């Protein structure tokens, strides 16, 4: 039997599934450590590797990209878990090696690949404390080109009154996602700052792991793909909505939680986001 | 519980590893170049060390 991880329920993804919308024909790039395409609960449609020494994007030697991919799009069947957008066309854009790290140019090359291959959504469950002009230009270019770009806010926790959101989440063109638990409490590690846009479940998130396994991971890395998957659900119900519109629909329909410094606009609610008229619940 | 080591910035990677393992003996330490992009999962057992090209610590080590 399949299990629906609590976070998929918490963002109201099943309301879209019951309307008949599951992210079909929406192309989502998981820009990450690869995706294990052999997993029976994932279907990977394509991809490319930008990691010079690891040329196969369908081999995930870290585990992180596979876990992130399962939250976006684990298949709807009688096994494993269920993704937010279980019919999405999933692309493994490998820019991180086995050790979880990548050079700025590898990430940029992955973003450029995504643009050239007409991805509708990019998820980047990754970050660093500093930006670069070239990184900002790559994300800005993707957004100008119509791509919804979603990233983890970072796991820096608080630092008095300072922002701790990392890059690329910290760029205005990118939706920066913080982490809450099943009670909607911010995770203590979740980055904070005026750049924090929305929150999604990021504590004890069950998803796919390489070699036909499943496991619970924690992080803003886990929160980001709930939002990337929600963007794919929205686009499957409203295929002409622009990235501008998908982003606004998610921002304008959150359940507000605490102060925006700690919670941004609150928890996403993809049911409300995918209605024509938007308000917070 | 010590979870950050600001006193280690500018020290050698060797001294940082030694100090962190005294405070957190079960730590899984990974050394990476500063200015790279990394996964955003949170692992309470991990301490990443970000080094400059001289192998000195360039960022405050923390658990995660
Ligand atoms: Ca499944
Ligand atoms: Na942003």
């Amino acid at each position: 039997a399949q299990s629906v991880p609590y976070g998929v329920s918490q963002i109201k993804a099943p309301a879209l599934h019951s309307q008949g919308y599951t992210g079909s024909n929406v192309k989502v790039a998981v820009i990450d450590s690869g995706i294990d395409s052999s997993h029976p609960d994932l279907k990977v449609a394509g991809g490319a590797s930008m990691v010079p020494s690891e040329t196969n994007p369908f081999q995930d030697n870290n585990s992180h990209g596979t876990h992130v991919a399962g939250t976006v799009a684990a298949l709807n069947n009688s096994i494993g878990v269920l993704g937010v957008a279980p019919s999405a066309s999933l692309y493994a854009v490998k820019v991180l090696g086995a050790d979880g790290s990548g050079q700025y140019s590898w990430i940029i090359n992955g973003i450029e690949w995504a643009i050239a291959n007409n991805m509708d959504v990019i998820n980047m469950s990754l970050g660093g404390p500093s930006g670069s002009a070239a990184l900002k230009a790559a994300v800005d270019k993707a957004v100008a080109s119509g791509v919804v770009v979603v990233a983890a806010a970072g796991n820096e926790g608080t630092s008095g009154s300072s922002s701790t959101v990392g890059y690329p989440g910290k760029y205005p063109s990118v939706i920066a996602v913080g982490a809450v638990d099943s009670s909607n409490q911010r995770a203590s590690f979740s980055s904070v700052g005026p750049e924090l846009d929305v929150m999604a479940p990021g504590v004890s998130i069950q998803s796919t792991l390489p070699g036909n396994k499943y496991g619970a991971y924690n992080g803003t890395s886990m929160a980001s793909p709930h939002v990337a998957g929600a963007a794919a659900l929205i686009l499957s119900k409203h295929p002409n909505w622009t990235n501008t519109q998908v982003r606004s629909s998610l921002e304008n329909t959150t359940t507000k939680l605490g102060d925006s410094f700690y919670y941004g606009k609150g928890l996403i609610n993809v049911q409300a986001a995918a209605q024509h008229h938007h308000h917070h619940h | 519980m010590k979870t950050e080591w600001p006193e280690l910035v500018g020290k050698s990677v060797e001294e940082a590893k030694k100090v962190i393992l005294q405070d957190k003996p079960a730590a899984q330490i990974i050394v990476l170049p500063v200015g790279t992009i990394v996964t955003m999962e949170y692992r309470i057992d991990r301490v990443r060390l970000f080094v400059d090209r001289l192998d000195n610590i360039a960022q405050v080590p923390r658990v995660g």
